[PDB]
């Protein structure tokens, strides 16, 4: 079997920067290598086939090369449309195999999140459920940690997190964290706290409320 | 007296891809005896009339092979299909006769006779009266073959499956084409 | 024009089988091989296998042997992928693509999203997220809980608010979907001026408007 090892898996870069993505084939593939681009909407377009042949309708900033078993996709000067997923594909032997992919994202300065905590709405409390929502907004880089506490003690179960893609305005990431409890479980506690830890600082950003306020 | 008995009565017929050709030259023949004979399922003459075959000319060519019954249609001046495109092609200006007969009793075996071959894959069509007997692996897609048989790297010749209880369309038919 | 037109979005139950289609037009079907590719949400591309329609010969990735079965129909120039014993792990987008004479995949189908779930159509519960309680800017929100299937559309003030809005991708919680949306506006504008999230769930034909009212 032919394994296509693609690196890096993730890459942060700026407009006008020159970037190269590599695919190492575990055995000889004789230049039968395709580079594909997937845009954030899911649309796939072939950039290069036969390792170096540019497809018609693909801009000249894209080029494919080969050193030994290392196949490279180079973008001479990065444009806005180029921040997308890239995959290589060997077709030298069956089964055909894809590389693991490269996520190309926009590099920007670090930013702490704006943290907000929301108690369960009165309407939800009538239904018998209680979700506590915490937003961690407009932060960079993507890596972040959220900790929940109830009356000063960490709560690790019942938490679900969701992350947005890079913001079109400022290139930051946002994250929602939700703690789901029953209405009875909620009504047995007083303080609810959401704490964020991000590389921007050693101390966490802390947000809290008291149930009957 | 022409050696037509060697052509029609041979024990073994050629595979359609390696179709046999036999030239008949300085001899006399009774072409109307063959036409009204109760041995042939097909006797279609294109360019000439089967009645005036005796009252005519030159040398004659006798091409012979075996195909499926539902492929007997492809042995005609302007036809398409695996046999007409990749095995045996008669020209649009063809002057001669296509003769055929059911050979199920002779060329089918219990469990199947797979000895009769046809060409299934080819990069191009054949020219009229061209015989292709090459065995080059066919690159069906973008993956190179390198002379190695595998998925999408196929040998161009395939075996017919001649079983006695097959329907008439899948039964073997011996074919003799006379060119004038 | 060469086109590969895939079957519509599909919902199937666990243990069930599905049959996806890939209609080819604009060329002779038997000339080229048709291949299939799996992509789970936020994950990479996976080669499933290929079918050569002329002879019906197939080749699979070991991980998809048994799970997928590729068939072709010369009569209707359509490719098929039957997926068996469906589990939540099979929920992904499935694409078909053409293996041309040279250059690997030239054309690709639009994709077919498969959802493997036992859930029934449920309209969301829409809750307001008002601060419990002041800065120059205030963050408000909208919790859209317990709906099926995806998607929902969330807007703020009928789409007139379009700055400082974050709508989060849905998460699966108790076999149903939940998402939230935040909006940050100046404190001088809230609660003086009204802020309302509008949530539409097409599948259950529901359109709900939740006005964010301050707490007491």
């Amino acid at each position: 079997d032919i394994q296509m090892t693609q690196s890096p898996s993730s890459l942060s870069a700026s407009l006008g920067e020159r970037v190269s993505l590599t695919c190492r084939a575990s055995r000889e593939i004789s230049g039968y290598l395709t580079w594909l681009q997937q845009k954030p909407d899911g649309t796939i377009k072939r950039l290069i086939y036969a390792a170096s042949t540019l497809d018609s309708g693909v801009p000249k900033r894209f080029s494919g090369s080969r050193s030994g078993s290392d196949y490279s996709l180079t973008i001479s000067s990065l444009e806005s449309e180029d921040f997308a997923d890239y995959y290589c594909l060997q077709y030298a032997s069956y089964p055909w195999t894809f590389g693991g992919g490269t996520k190309l994202e926009i590099k920007r300065a670090d930013a702490a999140p704006t943290v907000s905590i929301f108690p369960p709405s009165s309407e939800q409390l009538t239904s018998g459920g209680a979700s506590v929502v915490c937003f961690l907004n407009n932060f960079y880089p993507k890596d972040i940690n959220v900790k929940w506490k109830i009356d000063g003690s960490e709560r690790q179960n019942g938490v679900l997190n969701s992350w947005t893609d890079q913001d079109s305005k400022d290139s930051t990431y946002s994250m929602s964290s939700t703690l789901t409890l029953t209405k009875d479980e909620y009504e047995r506690h007083n303080s609810y706290t959401c704490e964020a830890t991000h590389k921007t600082s050693t101390s966490p950003i802390v947000k809290s409320f008291n149930r009957n306020e | 007296l022409c050696p037509f008995g060697e052509v029609f009565n041979a024990t073994r017929f050629a595979s359609v891809y390696a179709w046999n050709r036999k030239r008949i030259s300085n001899c006399v023949a009774d072409y109307s005896v063959l036409y009204n004979s109760a041995s042939f399922s097909t006797f279609k003459c294109y360019g000439v009339s089967p009645t005036k075959l005796n009252d005519l000319c030159t040398n004659v060519y006798a091409d012979s092979f075996v195909i499926r019954g539902d492929e007997v249609r492809q042995i005609a001046p302007g036809q398409t299909g695996k046999i007409a495109d990749y095995n045996y092609k008669l020209p649009d200006d063809f002057t001669g006769c296509v003769i055929a007969w059911n050979s199920n009793n002779l060329d089918s075996k219990v469990g199947g006779n797979y000895n009769y071959l046809y060409r299934l894959f080819r990069k191009s069509n054949l020219k009229p009266f061209e015989r292709d007997i090459s065995t080059e692996i066919y690159q069906a897609g973008s993956t190179p073959c390198n002379g190695v048989e595998g998925f999408n790297c196929y040998f161009p010749l395939q075996s017919y499956g001649f079983q006695p209880t097959n329907g008439v369309g899948y039964q073997p038919y011996r074919v003799v084409v006379l060119s004038f | 024009q060469v086109q590969l037109q895939q079957s519509g979005a599909e919902l199937a139950r666990p243990g069930a089988s599905v049959k996806l289609s890939c209609k080819a037009s604009g060329y002779t079907f038997i000339s080229n091989g048709i291949s299939w590719v799996k992509q789970r949400t936020g994950q990479g591309l996976e080669w499933i296998g290929e079918i050569y329609p002329r002879n019906g010969n197939t080749y699979y990735n070991e991980k998809f042997k048994g799970k997928a079965t590729l068939t072709a129909d010369k009569s209707s120039s359509t490719a098929y992928m039957e997926l068996r014993s469906l589990t939540s792990e099979d929920s992904a987008v499935f694409f078909c693509a053409r293996d041309y004479y040279y250059g690997s995949f030239d054309y690709w189908g639009q994709g077919t999203t498969l959802t493997v779930s036992s859930a029934k159509t449920t309209p969301p519960s829409v809750y307001p997220l008002a601060p419990g309680s002041t800065n120059s800017m205030v963050t408000l929100g909208c919790l859209v809980k317990g709906y099926f299937p995806e998607p929902v559309t969330v807007t703020w003030n009928s789409g007139s608010l379009s700055s400082g809005v974050h709508t989060f991708p849905a998460v699966l919680q108790s076999d149903l979907y939940t998402l939230s949306s935040s909006v940050t506006v100046p404190s001088s504008t809230w609660p003086s001026q009204t802020v309302t999230c509008n949530v539409a769930h097409p599948a259950s034909s529901t359109k709900v408007d939740k006005k964010i009212v301050p707490r007491d």
